[PDB]
């Protein structure tokens, strides 16, 4: 049974993700998001989509990654059920409507990024679409959740030479050469993130700026954090920090916690 | 300046 367990809301959106609904589940009223992937358009398969593999690696009480709670097969399509934050609003939104982020917030938001992706990494899985859109906030709750792990793939240490992921987050590694190693590729768009909550959009559209190695910054911002954007968006892959480093690089210290977070910013 | 989505997938 599927139509039966959930009741259906509102379209919340749809893309390269497929067909997102808000719904509820019948049984305890708890609240839900129902998505709806075409097999037509599932390109990597595990043992079921590999999103659906890669969500149950990291599924699990760790709150920085969306929690699968179950799926179905439909004969053209996969539906997701996955928990639902309420009130929540995605960060792309968020810095849409607020501007270039205060440092204070950007370093809890940033840091809860980073906790995230070292889980997935730790899960041995590779997200390979770290941007703002693909980030829930919890606004109660002050906690950050990864969504839309659909261009992900297992973690290796060999080269990746497909990608499906966001051009605009991509490293310039992958634009010149169609090469990327995992972890280096993600610090990359973390490096790219950071500057987007910091300036209040995203440092280069073309590839032209993704290659060329200038960061320019249209706010005021830190040195502290100039630096270590700088850094993360090195265009040498094997120039950029570590995850360790980065959340060792003196930006990053004396973060506020989740709930500190949410009554000083979000409430 | 503009601000805008990027698609992916
Ligand atoms: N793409 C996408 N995945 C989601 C998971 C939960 C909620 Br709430 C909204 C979502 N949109
Ligand atoms: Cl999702």
């Amino acid at each position: 049974p599927l139509e039966s367990q959930y009741q259906v809301g509102p379209l919340l959106g749809s893309g390269g993700f497929g067909s997102v609904y808000s719904g509820i589940r019948v049984s305890d009223n708890l609240p839900v998001a129902i998505k709806h992937v075409e097999k037509d358009r599932i390109s990597d398969w595990g043992e079921v989509p590999m999103e659906v593999v890669l969500l149950k690696k990291v599924s699990s009480g760790f709150s920085g990654v969306i929690r699968l709670l179950d799926w179905f097969e439909r004969p053209d399509s996969f539906v997701l059920i996955l928990e639902r934050p309420e009130p929540v609003q995605d960060l792309f939104d968020f810095i849409t409507e607020r501007g270039a982020l205060q440092e204070e917030l950007a370093r809890s938001f940033f840091w809860q990024v980073l906790e995230a992706v070292r889980h997935c990494h730790n899960c041995g899985v590779l997200h390979r679409d770290i941007k703002d859109e693909n980030i829930l906030i919890d606004l109660n709750r002050g906690e950050l959740k990864l969504i839309d792990f659909g261009s992900g793939a297992l973690l290796k240490d060999t080269v990746y030479t497909d990608f499906d992921g966001t051009r605009v987050y991509s490293p310039p590694e992958w634009i010149r050469y169609h090469r990327y190693h995992g972890r280096s590729a993600a610090v990359w768009s973390l490096g790219i993130l950071l500057y987007d909550m910091v300036c209040g959009d995203i440092p280069f559209e073309h590839d032209e700026e993704i290659i060329g190695g200038q960061v320019f910054f249209r706010q005021r911002v830190s040195s502290e954090c100039q630096h270590l954007i700088r850094w993360c968006l090195a265009l040498r892959p094997s120039d950029r920090p570590t995850f360790e480093e980065i959340q060792n690089h003196p930006w990053m210290q004396d973060v506020l916690l989740p709930q500190e977070t949410a009554e000083i910013h979000l409430h | 300046r503009k601000r805008r989505r990027h698609p992916s997938g």
